[PDB]
């Protein structure tokens, strides 16, 4: 119940005109109810051919609910709307022993939007088998996944905030999308509890577990072994070699020199001296991450991932080539054994996470999977607000050997 | 009518049409008078003056009328898809009764945005381009322009909302100028509410005929639709002396489209005819093979194909086959030998896969398929043994996946033809594989050395550096037992480690993949080149 702020597309840029992919029938009955709600609300309205523009729209099934949500991708229209020059990144959010997620997207729905802006905001409800038109609807309030709606909803947010944060000034609270990051080093408990008092003030408004200190980055651990085959040293030379990409220092020199020799594959090699110091010395250069790697916020920032097999993945989180920012290692979900996409798309929510409480910011996918079968399923599994941007690719065979061989606990997270 | 208009623009700052006025004879010319007369006394057009620098040119064909938009379409513009996809008779329900309402002149029935009119301006020649013609303009959706369709559509949504609230056990489907409207209610309480209906279509103006009265079956995507079940349009292959290419391709086109529906159809043979082909008239006579399996054909054809419809408290099963080598057949039903639909896929030929690998393919297609037609996806029952399953999946190097799924024993099964040892094979003889050509000779040597001391080496030429890598690793395979470890420094070996297909675009990788199946073990083995590696 306030006035509207102009909102205009970046120069040049038309509305997105999305095609509306095929909805499951749980999926669309959902969006009915849903949609006639908000529609009776006022938040929406049914439009008309006249409107081209055209979003994709869906339903999730968010942590803990049976309740349906409605979630639409707004990325084209992002990409498109222009910039608001939000919040710096709270460089401290990434420090806190631990950090709780909450959606406050609920609060964008009490804010008008631009009538100039809200054509660009149409979306679609398929119907099954085509047998009835799509159901057309635009919004006529702020719409949650949209860019512009954190924004233009922040200074509301901070008056909302302030007196929470400085009651408790210890606290870190950093926004992104329709999502609030709490960040506090209290024991889990008066942290949980901490957080419910800011639940209860946020909550008379309207509105309804991370550890960073724990997302150290691992080094690459190369075999020992009691006696070493040609095969060993084979695989190994064409590792390190790879390898030696990342750090210049690495070297199988003294090592291909044993390599001479037409033996057989499973005939032990002695290690010279000079092989045995080569592999002491790279085992060294490999004792930590290579210098002179800064995050650029300039820079577009990309998450590689690579299927490891029995529901193992590897990632790396990186803007150059061979500069790692982070990586690490990713097991599956309890109850997701029999499904790859589910396990990804898991895997790629918990990345996206970890890219936004380190540096505000989601990053843009390199995944193992064909297109098809991605577009097909993911959406099945998700569970964010936002979505992160994604290629379809072919995984190099030395990337997965390489970093295969990352360091994993004594024995893990021992907890009785 | 009494409908709200709807604002319509001409695309990002273009003007209206200007093309000029077609020459007609007099006769062409009295009867246009004649028409718009008529169209002008119904309301659906307006006599205009000077105050008009558009036009469209207006023609006369029979003596009806026609009005050439191409032109104000190209600027006109762009509305959201009117429903370009349709319901497929696999999705729709059984109905007691269906019955379409040809509300074909409606067009003609909804307005036309005021704003808008003028850019639809045409006129009436004069006897010899001598005094001015007669101008004219539409007050209604134009026959043949671009946001008709579309407009048309919505405010047949409009109009029809308080019935289809008044009647949630109605179905209305439209599709053009048509209302297709089906129920489950007694013959006459339907015949009732269609009256209904058509009288509530009436109160906007939109007036529907016994005459022209469409009656079931109805023919849609090539099926006869009856109320209880579909049927395949029988399709006519045209027995000819004479065959040219056109008629060639086309025959194949429909066979093609058939494969779908019936079982069998082939066209291996005749596809051979249109080899070398120097123009689409030519006539090429029938080889025998040709004259056989189009003979075959026809009559799998005279086989009458029938269907059931969509049943929602009914499983959906979905069973596939691997009718040969990257070719899949599938029927989805929910009733065994009661199909809702059937389908084969173009043979899937590729750069280099395996068949579990193109098995999720077809999957995934049905599945995509499946969640357009019925908004679920169906069980499946594949050829394949789970352990087969489990086994390749689990470690492949990409995302893949199957949904609810069981196995049936319908031969040929799918199965992993070869699996590369995990580990070096002890006792088995080494070979050290190596192939160099010079890439712009395109002379080079392919061959091995073992641990065993067995040699060879071939020269080749008008050949690439990857094929003389890839024939070392062939050779190897050929001279090897059936138990044989080969180290490569072949980036391609790389590949074939990682992804084992099973099939492959190049000959010589499929004849290497022949091997492959054929030892009992073996272990490929990857090395970087130019080391000191021996
Ligand atoms: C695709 C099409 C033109 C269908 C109309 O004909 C039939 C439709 C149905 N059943 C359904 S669910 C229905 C009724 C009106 O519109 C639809 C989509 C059954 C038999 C026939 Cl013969």
């Amino acid at each position: 119940p306030i006035e509207t702020v102009p909102v205009k597309l970046k120069p040049g840029m038309d509305g997105p005109k999305v095609k509306q992919w095929p909805l499951t029938e749980e999926k669309i009955k959902a969006l009915v109810e849903i949609c006639t709600e908000m529609e009776k609300e006022g938040k929406i309205s049914k439009i008309g051919p006249e409107n081209p523009y055209n979003t994709p729209v869906f339903a999730i099934k968010k942590k803990d609910s049976t309740k349906w949500r409605k979630l639409v991708d707004f990325r084209e229209l992002n990409k498109r709307t222009q910039d608001f020059w939000g919040i710096p990144h709270p460089a401290g959010i990434k420090k806190k022993k631990s950090v709780t997620v909450l959606d406050v997207g609920d609060a964008y729905f009490s804010v008008p939007l631009d009538e100039d802006f809200r054509k660009y905001t149409a979306f679609t409800i398929p119907s099954i088998n085509n047998e009835t038109p799509g159901i057309r609807y635009q919004y006529n309030v702020l719409p949650q996944g949209w860019k512009g709606s954190p924004a233009i909803f922040q200074s509301s947010m901070t008056k909302i905030l302030e007196p929470f944060r400085k009651q408790n000034p210890d606290i870190v609270i950093y926004q992104y999308m329709d999502d609030l990051y709490v960040g506090s080093d209290l024991e889990i408990g008066q942290h949980r509890t901490k957080i419910e008092e800011l639940r209860q003030h946020l909550l008379r408004w309207g509105l309804t577990e991370l550890h960073p200190d724990k997302w150290t980055v691992q080094p690459i651990v190369l075999p020992e072994k009691d006696s070493w085959t040609v095969n060993d040293i084979q695989k190994l030379v064409g590792k390190l070699n790879w390898a030696s990409q990342i750090y210049p220092g690495i070297k199988v020199r003294q090592l291909c020199k044993l390599l001479r020799g037409t033996k057989a594959l499973t005939e032990v090699i002695p290690l010279t001296e000079e092989a045995e110091l080569e592999l002491a010395e790279n085992r060294e250069i490999l004792k930590e991450p290579v210098h002179g790697v800064y995050y650029d916020p300039s820079k577009d920032l990309i998450a590689e991932i690579q299927k490891q097999g029995q529901g193992q993945w590897t990632y790396q989180i990186y803007q150059e080539p061979f500069k790692n920012l982070k990586t690490g290692k990713y097991a599956r979900m309890r109850g997701a054994h029999t499904n790859d996409v589910k396990q990804l798309t898991e895997a790629v929510q918990k990345i996206t996470t970890e890219s936004i409480v380190i540096w505000g910011k989601t990053p843009k996918f390199k995944l193992p999977i064909q297109k098809e079968t991605w577009e097909t399923w993911w959406t099945e599994y998700w569970q964010a607000t936002w979505i992160p941007e994604w290629e379809f690719v072919n995984t190099p065979p030395l990337v997965k050997l390489w970093y295969q061989l990352e360091k994993e606990p004594i024995v893990g997270a021992e907890t009785f | 009518s009494p409908i709200e208009t709807v604002p319509v623009k001409l695309k990002p700052g273009m003007d209206g049409p200007k093309v000029k006025q077609w020459p007609l004879t007099e006769e062409k010319i009295k009867a246009l008078v004649e028409i718009c007369t008529e169209m002008e006394k119904e309301g659906k057009i307006s006599k205009i003056g000077p105050e008009n620098p558009y036009n469209t040119p207006v023609f006369a064909i029979k003596w009806r009328k026609l009005v050439d938009f191409r032109e104000l379409n190209k600027r006109t513009q762009d509305f959201w898809e009117v429903q370009l996809g349709i319901p497929h008779p696999a999705g729709i329900k059984k109905k007691k009764s269906v019955t379409v309402l040809d509300v074909g002149d409606a067009y003609f029935s909804v307005p036309l945005d005021e704003d808008f009119r003028k850019y639809t301006a045409f006129t009436i020649p004069s006897i010899n381009n001598e005094t001015p013609g007669i101008r004219y303009q539409y007050n209604v959706l134009p026959q043949g322009w671009k946001g008709s369709p579309a407009i048309f559509q919505s405010s047949m949504t409009k109009i029809l909302e308080p019935f289809r609230k008044q009647n949630p056990d109605i179905v209305i489907y439209q599709y053009m100028d048509d209302l297709y409207v089906g129920s489950d209610l007694e013959i006459g309480q339907h015949r009732t509410k269609i009256e209904e209906l058509r009288q509530h279509l009436l109160r906007w103006g939109l007036t529907t005929p016994k005459k022209h009265q469409k009656e079931p079956p109805f023919l849609w995507m090539g099926y006869e639709l009856h109320p209880d079940k579909w049927t395949v349009q029988p399709i006519v292959l045209p027995e000819k002396d004479s065959w040219t290419v056109n008629d060639i391709q086309k025959l194949v086109g429909k066979l093609n489209w058939a494969s779908q529906i019936y079982p069998g159809i082939k066209v291996r043979q005749l596809c051979k005819l249109l080899r070398g082909t120097k123009a689409l008239t030519e006539v090429i006579p029938l080889t025998e093979e040709a004259e056989l399996e189009l003979a075959e054909n026809r009559e799998i054809l005279k086989e009458p194909v029938h269907g059931v419809y969509y049943d929602p408290s009914k499983d959906l099963i979905a069973e596939i086959q691997k009718q040969g080598q990257g070719q899949w057949t599938y029927q989805i039903y929910q009733e065994p030998f009661k199909n809702l639909k059937t389908g084969k896929y173009a043979r899937m030929r590729g750069a280099h896969t395996n068949d579990v690998k193109q098995l999720t393919e077809a999957v995934q297609k049905i599945t995509t398929e499946s969640i357009v037609i019925w908004g679920k996806t169906p069980k499946f029952k594949l050829p394949i043994q789970k352990e087969t399953w489990e086994t390749w999946w689990t470690e492949y190097w990409q995302a893949t996946w199957i949904p609810e799924w069981e196995f049936v024993n319908t031969p040929p099964l799918v199965k992993l033809w070869y699996q590369l040892e995990k580990e070096p094979i002890v006792g088995a003889e080494t070979f050290y594989v190596d192939g160099a050509a010079n890439r712009e000779t395109k002379l080079g040597k392919a061959g091995y050395v073992t641990n065993r001391g067995r040699q060879k080496v071939v020269t080749l030429t008008d050949t690439t550096n990857q094929k003389t890598e890839l024939q070392a690793i062939y050779l190897a395979l050929q001279d090897s037992g059936l138990e044989v470890n080969i180290v490569t420094d072949s980036q391609y070996a790389l590949g074939i480690i990682q992804a084992q297909p099973d099939q492959s675009e190049s000959e010589l990788v499929n004849q290497i993949i022949e091997q492959l199946i054929k030892k009992e073990k073996v272990y490929l083995a990857w090395v970087p080149a130019h080391k000191g590696i021996g």
